[PDB]
C-alpha cells in the first residue's frame, strides 16, 4: 500500500498537546537548539540525504518507546509488579478489567517496522517524515477513542503522557538556559 | 532469535506449557511452533569449514602469492593452476581464474 | 556479556554493555542493533547463527553498574545516567534532577564527549553517530568470528 | 595540539561574598585558547642583565645548559559571570606573545 506525507496528522497533534507544529517535527533534530528555536522553527536541519542520518534512528527510537509503553499497558495482567507510568493508570481496575484491556486496546503497530526499513535504505527524508507521521497517527488513534468508555479517560491519559514524556525526553537533548552550574554539589563545573 | 513485532526487542523463551512461549519484556507473547524449535547449536570443526576459506578460496587465483603448479587447466587450459592447502587435514585445492577448482573445496 | 569500555581523556575504566552504546545513538531497536554485528538478520549461514545466540544471550545479562538503565529503551535517561556516573563534578546525584537546564546540561556535555571520544577517527561530529555504530558492530563482528575459531 | 587541543572552558564557584553583587554572583567561567606558538632557536644571556644571544650546542655541553628554545605563547581568555538571574557577564582580553 502506497503511503504519502501527511501534515494535517501533525497540525492536529500539536493542537491537541498546545505545542507548536514545528517541536513534532524536531523530534530527533533538537541536539545543538534551543527550545524557542525548536518550537518557532528556527534553525531546522534540512531534510535527510542517507540512511546513515542519526534523526532516522532517533524518530524510530520515539516510535519504539511510544509502542513498547503502549503494549506494557496494553499486558498489565502479565507484569507482577506494572511499570509507574501504567501503574498509575490500573490502579482502579479490576483482574478483570486489566485481563480485559489485552483485547479492547486496539494495536496501533501495523507495519511499521518494515515500513521504516524500507524507507530507511530506500528514502530517508520519506523515512523521517513516515516516522513522524505515524507517531502522530498512533497518537490520534489512541487519543480517538470512544467505546467502552470505561477506556476512553484511561487511553486518552496514556497518550497525553506518553508524547508528552517523549517530547520532553528530545527536549532534554535541547541546549540548556541560563542556570546555576553549582547545582551538582562541586566546586568547579567543565 | 525471535523480534517482538511491536518493540524491536528480543523475547526469552520459557519452555512452560510444553511448548516455547515467547515473552517480551512488554508483555507481548507470539506462541511461535514449529520453526523455533532449535535451542542450543554448536559445530565442533571451526576454523576448517567450508564458508572459512570461501572468500580465500574465491581469492586464491588472484593471489600473487599463492603457489602455483605446472598443471593444465580442464576448463580454459592454462598450463597453470593455484594450488591451495588448507586445514589440519592438508586438503589440496587447485583453482584457476576462470573458476575452474579441483573437485573439492 | 559483551561489555565495551571506552579509555579517553574524558572518561576510562567503564565497561558499559554493547547494546547501551547503541542505543545511546538512537538505535534501539535489538534486531537494528544486531543487525548491526551480523550485518543480515534473516540469512541462515553458520557465523550468523552462532553470532546470534551469542548476542541475544548477552541483551540479557544482567550488569551490576547499568542495572536500572539496562532495559531502558529511551536514549535521553542513558545518556543521563552515563552523564552521571561520568561526570566528575556531579558529586550530588539527586539536586540536579529538579533543574531541567541542569539535566539538558549534562546531556549536552555527554553527547559531545561520546561524539570527540567514541571512535574519532570516523568523525568527531554528530553526523556520524549512524557510521560509528556500523563500524563497532563490524568490530563485535570480527572479535565473534575470531571467538569461533 | 596547543591551538586545538588545549581549549580551556571552565566553570568555578564564586568564593567571596562581602557585597551584594558578591551574594549575587554564584559562578565565574574561565575561558581560553591558544592562538600563536612559535619555537625559538636555543639562546643565551652573558651579561645577566644583557641581550640573549644565540646559545651553541658547544656551551651546552660543556656548562650542563639545555640546548633548548623558547616557546612563545599568545592567548585569548574570555571570562564569563553568572548570576541568579539568568544573566551573564563577559571580560574578553587578548594575551599579547609571552615567552
Ligand atoms: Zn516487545
Ligand atoms: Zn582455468
Amino acid at each position: 500500500e502506497p503511503w504519502t506525507f501527511d501534515y494535517g496528522k501533525i497540525i492536529k497533534t500539536a493542537k491537541i498537546l498546545d505545542i507548536s507544529p514545528a517541536v513534532i517535527e524536531a523530534i530527533g533534530a533538537m541536539e545543538g537548539r534551543s527550545y524557542a528555536d525548536i518550537r518557532e522553527g528556527q534553525g531546522a536541519p534540512p531534510p535527510p540525504t542517507s540512511m546513515d542520518d542519526p534523526r532516522l534512528m532517533a524518530v524510530d527510537s520515539a516510535v519504539r518507546i511510544f509502542l513498547y509503553n503502549y503494549n506494557c499497558l496494553r499486558h498489565v495482567s502479565t507484569f507482577n509488579k506494572p511499570p509507574i507510568h501504567v501503574e498509575r493508570l490500573v490502579k482502579h481496575l479490576s483482574y478483570e478489567e486489566k485481563e480485559d484491556l489485552e483485547k479492547v486496546l486496539p494495536n496501533v503497530v501495523n507495519e511499521y517496522h518494515t515500513t521504516f526499513k524500507h524507507l530507511r535504505v530506500t528514502d530517508p527524508a520519506s523515512a523521517l517524515l513516515y516516522s513522524i507521521e505515524f507517531l502522530c497517527i498512533s497518537f490520534l488513534t489512541l487519543y480517538e477513542i470512544k467505546e467502552p468508555s470505561w477506556v476512553v479517560n484511561i487511553v486518552r491519559e496514556f497518550a497525553l503522557t506518553e508524547l508528552n514524556t517523549i517530547i520532553q525526553s528530545e527536549k532534554l537533548l535541547s541546549k540548556p538556559g541560563a542556570f546555576n552550574f553549582m547545582i551538582f554539589g562541586e566546586d568547579f563545573v567543565c | 532469535m525471535k523480534i517482538c513485532k511491536a518493540c524491536s526487542s528480543c523475547m526469552v523463551r520459557t519452555y512452560v506449557d510444553g511448548n516455547i512461549i515467547f515473552r517480551c519484556s512488554c508483555g507481548e507473547s507470539v506462541q511461535g511452533d514449529s520453526q523455533n524449535l532449535l535451542v542450543s547449536s554448536k559445530v565442533y570443526h571451526t576454523g576448517e569449514m567450508e564458508d572459512k576459506y570461501k572468500i580465500f578460496i574465491k581469492n586464491a587465483p588472484f593471489d600473487p602469492t599463492n603457489c602455483q603448479i605446472k598443471k593444465d587447466c580442464p576448463n580454459c587450459h592454462l598450463d597453470y593452476l593455484t594450488q591451495i592447502c588448507i586445514g589440519s587435514q592438508k586438503i589440496i585445492i587447485l583453482v584457476c581464474r576462470c573458476g575452474y577448482m579441483s573437485n573439492r573445496g | 556479556a559483551i561489555t565495551i569500555e571506552i579509555n579517553s581523556t574524558k572518561f576510562s575504566k567503564l565497561r558499559i554493555p554493547w547494546y547501551l552504546i547503541f542505543r545511546m545513538f538512537g538505535m534501539t531497536g535489538d534486531d537494528s542493533i544486531i543487525e548491526q554485528v551480523v550485518f543480515d538478520l534473516e540469512s541462515n549461514s553458520l557465523v550468523n547463527t552462532f553470532m546470534i545466540e551469542i548476542l541475544e544471550k548477552s541483551i540479557h545479562v544482567l550488569d551490576p553498574i547499568f542495572q536500572p538503565v539496562q532495559h531502558e529503551l529511551n536514549r535521553e535517561k542513558i545518556i543521563q545516567f552515563l552523564s552521571e556516573k561520568v561526570s566528575k563534578f556531579v558529586s550530588n546525584p539527586s539536586a540536579y534532577k529538579s533543574d531541567e537546564n541542569a539535566v539538558q546540561y549534562l546531556n549536552e556535555r555527554q553527547l559531545t564527549i561520546l561524539d570527540k571520544i567514541l571512535l574519532p577517527h570516523m568523525g568527531q561530529t554528530a553526523d556520524t553517530r549512524v557510521r560509528k555504530l556500523r563500524f563497532l558492530g563490524l568490530l563485535i563482528h570480527k572479535i565473534l568470528l575470531v571467538i569461533m575459531n | 595540539i596547543v591551538k586545538q587541543m588545549f581549549n580551556v572552558d571552565i566553570t568555578y564557584k564564586d568564593q567571596r561574598d562581602h557585597t551584594e553583587i558578591d551574594k549575587l554572583r554564584e559562578s565565574v567561567q574561565i575561558q581560553f585558547n591558544f592562538t600563536d606558538v612559535n619555537i625559538e632557536r636555543p639562546q643565551h644571556r652573558n651579561y645577566s642583565q644583557g641581550n640573549k644571544i644565540n646559545l651553541l650546542p658547544n656551551k651546552a655541553r660543556l656548562c650542563g645548559l639545555s640546548y633548548s628554545g623558547p616557546v612563545n605563547l599568545a592567548a585569548e581568555v574570555i571570562l564569563t559571570a553568572h548570576y541568579s538571574n539568568g544573566r551573564q557577564e563577559v571580560k574578553r582580553a587578548s594575551i599579547p606573545p609571552f615567552q
